RNA sequence: AUCGUGAUUAUUGGGUCUAAAGGGUCCGUAGCCGGUUUGGUCAGUCCUCCGGGAAAUCUGACAGCUCAACUGUUAGGCUUUC
RNA sequence: CACCUGUGGCGAAGGCGUCUUACCAGAACGGGUUCGACGGUGAGGGACGAAAGCUGGGGGCACGAACCGGAUUAGAUACCCGGGUAGUCCCAGCCGUAAACGAUGCUCGCUAGGUGUCAGGCAUGGCGCGACCGUGUCUGGUGCCGCAGGGAAGCCGUGAAGCGA
């Protein structure tokens, strides 16, 4: 593999080794082929396989509209999705596309009723909103998981998430929406502003 | 003033637009009768000396210049030679620092831009990428994507020439770099 | 805010400054005013363009300020002041001129909708005066009968 | 600041004929007749009054 | 982490880190006070741009 | 007609907030708002602030530090008990022991937290955080 | 059937330019919402007290039915919103 | 009741274009003017309410449902063309509906800007340095452009479909 950023060159160079100094450099992380070998522990899941068309003169296109989601159980997650002729490249180039896209998200215990402070559900209250689906992420005591659906229990268990209530609002029907609000709303954990004194 | 005023009354430096904009108020100083509103000369040395200290951090083979006008694009050329910054005066290619598999692929770490209204997509491409910018606008230009404003007429070329040696000359001074470079060189050819 | 029954909303306030004092660069005198006031009342002049005519030509920047009493409060207090307020009088007076204009011209239907907002108007006085028992609580505002230009 | 403040200002106008020291207000809505002898001191304009005698100085 | 026009988080893509134009001091911007030109004051040596 | 200006004021926070403007200005100023200023400012999400009088009810010039969310008023004042708190805290606040509930009491009006410490209640003013 | 799904009755907690949906406009009662401010009261409100709010069913444990549900004691709940 | 005429104006909306006069009303603008919360909205209820239509009296140039005739076409009970009644107009009432639209109810505070033009006010340069016309600026309207913001998007965007009451 032959890095051509300088984010390759620096992580050939072993400067960077976790994807956390790779966004202190704040340069654009456009290679594939870096945050494999920064994080060799991501792991992602298809998300739908939701075979689009299109129009043609003679015929009718078809693609693979294929979302894989891309966590590592531990506080980074990220979203990214790719179609392509065939199911086999375009849930490879969604895999490209997602490890791209991780992200760190803080976590503790801002549950009204759990008080335990170590880091098993979402901070505080957050939303996201892909198109009309949206996601609030309130708290949840400890031990308990999250009290969301089988996609957001797939994507907030990749982004490493345990007990969390939720709630969604417009038509749920999007698996796509669904996940690109779920990671929405795990922006919004890690981007409201907090005291001081916290 | 580390020039004189009425070297940039001469020059054509302190001539505006006829139409201002409500953030570049700060850097008027007074309406002039002709309609051309007069920007602040000593605000313009005092952003082009902040600009200089700042360019003065980092190397010139890390800078990005970028011009579009004609009486902008010679003394960008100037500029280019006599630091060494990779100039994009004339036309600019919209996928130069993303598009790694371009012609003309970049990864700088400042970004000059000569106009900012004119420059939007060099303004766009380094707000993706994340690059602070030391603008160059005038009486109606916006700060939008901008980190730094330089406060100076950019369509007059005696002016361009003179504000870009003012800024090669400082900055060449501040980082003890060789410059015999002088303003007739970066004066544009008459 | 909009105004009362048409929604085009206005900022022509007469600005008054912050003074908590009286002029210090007027010789003027609190009883040279109150004379004043008196005998332009006793000539037929309004309380609107009373302190007009005194910041005008005698430069008075506010009765209140000097005097320490506005116009109506030296006009309760001398007894030179109106049974009824100047705004309800106004009101009344021009809802009188309108039905008389009214009762020649019936297919002036946009100035019958005029002569209603301003009936709607003199029955907000009249409810607020009664409220604050300015007016009885028996005189309702008759449109035909009781509404004279000097009521008793 | 963020307080108001009266644009509109006041002068010191001096009769013409009886040198009367009198007062009148800058945006005057009425015709500012001298107090004491036979002069109008300034016209009713609706913006600004046209003074017609000397003004000795504009006051606050 | 924090802009100096607005405080909030460094979180998102497209965060510019950068030090000061006059003492050197690292300044923070965000896209809205980037876009909005929010103006940004040093608290070290009292910087201020637009 | 201007008949809401606490909710106003903490409006015109909000907005100020997301802006990310340092300074604004209050509209009318009043003595709950003053004491919602000063149980804000104690709680440190908001810097500083003056009444300074223009003839009028008064205005403020509010120095906003950044340490805000959203802030509005609570409409209807909802009676609050000394056991009646953690509800109307599930509801507006996100998270525990962040963010306060404004609340006017006998005693005088604070964050839910300090009146839970006094043991007394009453009417919801505001949520800040 | 009915509850939940469904924020598909939405005070919490929905919409109403183009998807069902702003009344043609407007005046306007009951209702409802209401400026800053000194002075007085304390009715809603607030903390507290005292008379109540039958047991039953509810929750937890103890005790005893072999575990269990279940019966008794007990600490809570409801009884509500007088 | 043309051109004049406008991405002008006034009006609650419907709506209003020859001119003169009388009567009336609102607005914005200026205002160290009078008043002291007198305010917003508002189910019921009330008035206004385009055009068509209806009732009674007029008028009838033109236009013009119906109707008759001439073509077109397979047919034409239609488009086209020739006549042309009711009607359009006025006077006195009724009905009370429109895609009565900005498909956006009304009131308030709040929130980057650039950008015409209109009323008023205000500075200044010219103006036969006068009646007048230019640029700047505050306020209130009248349009386009659009960041943030929001929406499913077309889009909206201090004249919200933004954020609260
Ligand atoms: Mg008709
Ligand atoms: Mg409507
Ligand atoms: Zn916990
Ligand atoms: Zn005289």
């Amino acid at each position: 593999w032959v890095p051509k950023t300088r984010l390759g060159k620096l992580v050939v160079e072993g400067q960077v080794a976790s994807m956390d100094e790779a966004i202190k450099s704040g340069l654009p992380i456009r290679e594939p082929q870096i945050i494999d070998m920064l994080l060799p522990d991501l792991e992602d899941e298809v998300l739908d396989i939701n075979m689009v068309q299109r129009m043609t003169d003679s015929g009718r296109r078809v693609k693979f509209r294929a979302t894989v989601i891309v966590g590592n159980r531990n506080g980074y997650v990220g979203l990214g999705q790719a179609k392509d002729v065939q199911v086999g490249p375009a849930i490879r180039k969604a895999i490209d596309a997602a490890k791209l896209n991780i992200t760190y998200i803080r976590r503790g215990c801002g549950s009204w009723e759990c008080a335990c402070g170590l880091p098993h559900t979402v901070p505080y209250e957050v939303t996201g909103k892909a198109g009309s689906v949206s996601v609030t992420l309130i708290p949840a005591p400890r031990g308990l998981g999250i009290a969301a659906g089988n996609t957001a229990t797939k994507v907030l268990e990749k982004a490493g998430i345990k007990d969390v209530w939720t709630k969604t609002f417009g038509t749920t029907r999007s698996t796509l929406n669904f996940a690109k609000a779920t990671y929405d709303a795990l922006n919004q954990v890690n981007v409201v502003r907090l005291p001081v004194y916290y | 003033s580390l020039v004189s005023i009425d070297e940039y009354l001469a020059a054509g430096v302190h001539i505006g637009t006829q139409q201002k904009t409500q953030d570049m108020m700060r850097f008027v100083y007074r309406v002039r009768t002709d309609g051309l509103y007069v920007l602040d000369i000593q605000s313009t040395d005092e952003r082009i000396r902040v600009a200089s200290k700042l360019l003065s951090h980092y190397d010139p083979a890390r800078i990005l210049v970028v011009s579009s006008r004609q009486y902008g694009q010679h003394p960008a050329r100037m500029f280019s030679r006599a630091l060494g910054t990779r100039a994009m005066l004339g036309r600019f290619i919209p996928g130069s620092l993303t598009n790694p598999q371009i012609h003309g692929f970049f990864e700088p770490d400042v970004i000059i831009v000569t106009d900012p209204a004119g420059d939007a997509q060099v303004l766009k491409e380094a707000s993706s990428i994340g690059v602070p910018v030391v603008a160059l606008c005038d009486t109606n230009n916006l700060t939008s994507n901008v980190d730094l404003v330089i406060p100076t007429n950019n369509k007059g070329r005696k002016a361009l020439s003179l504000v870009y040696w003012l800024l090669a000359r400082e900055v060449s001074r501040l980082n003890d770099t060789p410059f015999n470079y002088e303003l007739t060189d970066f004066e544009t050819p008459l | 805010m909009a105004k009362m029954h048409t929604k085009r909303k206005g900022k022509s306030s007469s600005t008054r400054p912050i003074r908590t004092d009286p002029p210090e660069w007027c010789k003027i005198g609190a009883d040279e005013v109150t004379t004043i006031v008196l005998d332009l009342w006793k000539q037929g002049v309004s309380t609107a363009e009373i302190g007009m005519v005194l910041r005008d030509r005698y430069g008075v920047p506010d009765a209140k300020l000097i005097t320490g009493k506005k116009v109506t409060t030296i006009l309760k207090e001398n007894n030179v002041a109106p049974n009824i307020p100047e705004d309800l009088t106004n009101l009344i007076v021009k809802a009188l001129g309108l039905r008389k204009h009214l009762s020649v011209n019936k297919k002036d239907v946009h100035n019958k909708r005029s002569l209603n907002l301003t009936e709607s108007k003199i029955r907000r006085l009249v409810k607020y005066y009664k409220q604050e028992k300015v007016l009885p609580r028996d005189w309702f505002y008759k449109p035909e009968t009781a509404e004279m230009m000097i009521t008793r | 600041d963020y307080t108001q403040r009266p644009k509109s200002r006041f002068l010191r106008v001096k009769c013409n004929d009886c040198e009367n020291e009198q007062i009148i207000f800058g945006s005057a809505s009425r015709k500012i007749t001298c107090v004491v002898c036979g002069r109008t001191l300034a016209e009713p304009t609706g913006g600004k009054s046209t003074i017609t005698t000397h003004i000795l100085e504009v006051l606050e | 982490e924090y802009c100096t026009s607005c405080g909030i988080r460094l979180v998102e893509k497209g965060y510019v880190k950068f030090p000061c134009p006059q003492c050197g001091a690292e300044i923070g911007r965000c896209i809205s006070c980037r876009q909005q030109g929010n103006v940004y004051t040093c608290p070290k040596c009292g910087f201020k741009a637009p | 007609v201007l008949l809401d200006p606490l909710a106003n004021a903490l409006s015109t926070i909000k907005n100020a907030e997301a802006i990310g403007k340092s300074s604004c200005v209050v509209r009318p100023a009043s003595k709950n708002i003053g004491n919602v200023l000063k149980v804000m400012q104690d709680l440190g999400y908001i810097g500083d602030f003056e009444f300074i009088d223009d003839g009028k009810a008064g205005i403020y010039s509010v120095t906003l530090v950044g340490r805000i969310n959203k802030c509005g008023a609570i409409k209807p004042r909802y009676s609050v008990g000394t056991a009646s708190f953690e509800r109307w805290e599930k509801q507006f606040l996100p998270a525990k022991n962040f963010g306060a509930l404004i609340v006017t009491t006998s005693s005088g009006v604070m964050s839910q937290y300090e009146a839970r410490d006094k043991k007394i209640g009453g009417q919801l003013l505001a949520y800040v955080y």
